[PDB]
């Protein structure tokens, strides 16, 4: 639906360091308290409660913010591309066994490009059982893969505690990804806390993108009667999507150099004052 | 009192700093192989995301006949260029003359050609040990019977039977109707011009897309406590580099001041925090009692 | 070459880590390459007196 992002979308576009000072800089930040779309990776199993199949195509207008409150560890990747077809080159992200398999390999993006995890019997743990994501011409001009083969599911059904935040932004094709891993406790909505967003990698493939979608897992164990897409009852997370807009903001660094608080320049009158004065606090006048 | 100039101490030495050479592009691997693409279906390898190399000329292939047509071989490590195409196949030595722009022959007729505005490097080296089969190898097929002619950047893989004199062929191979494919002798006992020769052609764009490929960056070792002319990856300038305690965050790579003057940097390869203290910039004032009689000055 | 000077050094250039003493070969070619001119060639290769 529509939700209030209290303070999310703050990061370091410049690699430089400033201690215990402020800096007014213009960049594709996410406007504060803007409309944020809430998507609900939940498996309501009531006979009159439809399976919440929250996976439509989302517009990649300027730069995509992304927050994921996941503790079931189901929401995985990001599907990119203007045409979302094998004809025009595109980008795809997947995170299988803590392995990012970023590729320009524009496969077929039919309505089931998803993962599926099943609790196997040969080994008593949820082992990957579905890879229905790729079947098309490869013709890959780029292939980057880091290969740490681990797993950190730690699925909980009651309280959300792990929040992963990512911002994907394109600048002259240097497709930058900024990431943050936060142990949280709020279950209802995004906590009213301040957290920077360190960059992860700027993939310089220079791919022309307008479309954006999300990647999760859909298969389930054997105790649930039925099949993967017909019966699924372990997706128990949520995520939120906002769109960055071209704005000038202000950042208040600390001695260490971590962004403790930001101030929009175009939110409110007091915000404008704290902007133009180049000060985090202003006296009467 | 008066003022004349500045005590601008001249920088003592130049130092360039760049990170490790972590990635490389396997040119040596693609030079030699047990098997190689036929001249008909030549290999159009897509080279990108790798650091180019210009180590030496007489390499594993010994670079028998080398020529960078449109670009400088000397600054290959220095010239920065992207989207390399390795258009490589197997030919005869006498066919090596068919590489220059507009050169004719059977390769240009039916197998491979090169344009007239080339900007890459062509290497044709004698494969007298790589491809030479003691009994002669004929698997490097070449098309020789085809109605039309092929233009560069076009690879053909079909085997449409040739029709001579517009005589209808029902898949029949006979008089004035041959199989378009034929085979090369390539015997070791052949002459130098008849020796098997392999060609690798490196064609690439000049900064059309983001430059994924760029040559290696030599990193001279830093020297501290001098007015070094430093050139790190991001910036260049002059200053004296000193060890410090600033805890640069792992993603953070520069450090600045309130008035946006870069003074703090991190070592490119290792994790060292340097402060770029200024060099002497004091005005050279002069004091004097007076011009005449006393010429004493300080 | 610096402006306003003509330098004619007949010596073959030295490249390829080998001092070539007037020997044409690999990494050493005669530095005064000749214009490729066919009588009445294309416009880009018709000699112009300047
Ligand atoms: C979301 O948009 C609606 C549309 O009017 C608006 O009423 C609501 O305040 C918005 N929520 C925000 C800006 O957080
Ligand atoms: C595949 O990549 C090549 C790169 O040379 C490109 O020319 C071609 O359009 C791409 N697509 C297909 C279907 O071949
Ligand atoms: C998208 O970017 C690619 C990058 O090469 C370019 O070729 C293409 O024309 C662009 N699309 C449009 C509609 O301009
Ligand atoms: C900086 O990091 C240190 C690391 O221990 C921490 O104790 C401190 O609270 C942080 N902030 C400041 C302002 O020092
Ligand atoms: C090429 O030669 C090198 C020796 O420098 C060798 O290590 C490599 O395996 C060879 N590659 C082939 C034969 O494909
Ligand atoms: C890079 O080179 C430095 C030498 O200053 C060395 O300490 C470091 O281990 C190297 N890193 C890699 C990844 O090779």
């Amino acid at each position: 639906a529509y939700t209030n992002s209290f303070t999310r979308g703050v990061y370091y576009p410049d690699k430089v360091f400033r201690s215990s000072v402020l800096h007014s800089t213009q960049d594709l930040f996410l406007p504060f308290f803007s409309n944020v779309t809430w998507f609900h990776a939940i498996h309501v199993s009531g006979t009159n409660g439809t399976k919440r199949f929250d996976n439509p195509v989302l517009p990649f207008n300027d730069g995509v913010y992304f927050a994921s409150t996941e503790k079931s560890n189901i929401i995985r990747g990001w599907i990119f591309g203007t045409t979302l077809d094998s004809k025009t080159q595109s980008l795809l992200i997947v995170n299988n066994a803590t392995n990012v398999v970023i590729k320009v390999c524009e496969f077929q993006f039919c309505n089931d490009p998803f993962l599926g995890v099943y609790y196997h019997k040969n080994n008593k743990s949820w082992m990957e059982s579905e890879f229905r994501v790729y079947s098309s011409a490869n013709n890959c001009t780029f292939e980057y893969v880091s290969q740490p083969f681990l797993m950190d599911l730690e699925g909980k059904q009651g309280n959300f505690k792990n929040l992963r935040e990512f911002v994907f932004k394109n600048i002259d094709g240097y497709f930058k990804i900024y990431s943050k891993h936060t142990p949280i406790n709020l279950v209802r909505d995004l906590p009213q806390g301040f957290s920077a967003l360190e960059p992860l990698v700027d993939l310089p493939i220079g791919i022309n993108i307008t479309r954006f979608q999300t990647l999760l897992a859909l298969h389930r164990s054997y105790l649930t009667p039925g099949d993967s897409s017909s019966g699924w009852t372990a997706g128990a997370a949520a995520y939120y999507v906002g769109y960055l807009q071209p704005r000038t903001f202000l950042l208040k660094y600390n001695e260490n150099g971590t962004i403790t608080d930001a101030v929009d320049c175009a939110l409110d009158p007091l915000s404008e004052t704290k902007c133009t004065l180049k000060s985090f606090t202003v006296e009467k006048g | 009192i008066y003022q004349t100039s500045n005590f601008r101490v001249q920088p003592t030495e130049s130092i360039v700093r760049f990170p490790n050479i972590t990635n490389l592009c396997p040119f040596g691997e693609v030079f030699n192989a047990t098997r190689f693409a036929s001249v008909y279906a030549w290999n159009r390898k897509r080279i990108s995301n790798c650091v180019a190399d210009y180590s030496v000329l007489y390499n594993s292939a010994s670079f028998s006949t080398f020529k960078c047509y449109g670009v400088s071989p000397t600054k290959l490590n220095d010239l920065c260029f992207t989207n390399v195409y390795a258009d490589s196949f197997v030919i005869r030595g006498d066919e090596v003359r068919q590489i220059a722009p507009g050169q004719t022959g059977k390769i240009a007729d039916y197998n491979y050609k090169l344009p007239d505005d080339f900007t890459g490097c062509v290497i044709a080296w004698n494969s007298n040990n790589l491809d030479s089969k003691v009994g002669g190898n004929y698997n490097y097929l070449y098309r020789l019977f085809r109605k039309s002619n092929l233009k560069p950047f076009e690879r053909d893989i079909s085997t449409e039977i040739y029709q001579a004199g517009s005589t209808p062929c029902n898949g029949v191979e006979g008089f004035n109707c041959y199989f378009p494919l034929q085979s090369y002798g390539f015997q070791p006992t052949n002459g130098v011009g008849y020796q098997p020769y392999r060609v690798v052609v490196l064609s690439f764009e000049l900064l059309h897309a983001p430059a994924t490929v760029c040559g290696p960056k030599k990193s001279t070792n830093l020297v501290k406590n001098k007015c070094v002319n430093f050139n790190f990856n991001g910036l260049t300038g002059t200053g004296v580099l000193t060890e410090s305690n600033k805890k640069f965050l792992p993603f953070q790579q520069f450090g600045r001041d309130i008035a946006d003057t870069t003074d703090a940097v991190r070592d490119p390869q290792t994790l060292e925090i340097l402060d770029i203290t200024p060099c002497s910039f004091g005005g050279v004032s002069v004091i004097t009692p007076g011009t005449n009689t006393s010429n004493q000055v300080a």
